[PDB]
């Protein structure tokens, strides 16, 4: 019994990492600004 | 005849209480200018000089 292995996608949204996550962020984010 | 101190300092008149400028202590304290972006609510009340 491994601990890391091959299998995938799980039920669960922890197997293919959304790369398209990166333009919200950048644009449409209001941060604390540095209460 | 009784004067205890006098002194020299910004005119209150030049620098008008109105606009840009207020004197009641020595220094020449504006609002806001340079406010501490990230600190607690007591703060900031220094960087007005």
């Amino acid at each position: 019994k491994p601990i890391i292995e091959r299998q995938g996608e799980t039920v669960d949204g922890l197997t293919i990492i959304d790369t398209s996550i990166v333009w919200p962020i950048l644009c449409q984010c209001t941060y604390p600004l540095v209460e | 005849y009784g004067a205890a101190v006098v002194n020299i300092d910004l005119n209150r008149d030049f620098f008008d209480t109105a606009t840009g400028i207020d004197l009641t202590k020595g220094i020449p304290l504006v609002q806001d200018l340079l406010v501490p972006i990230g600190v607690t609510a007591g703060a900031e009340q220094s960087a007005e000089y």
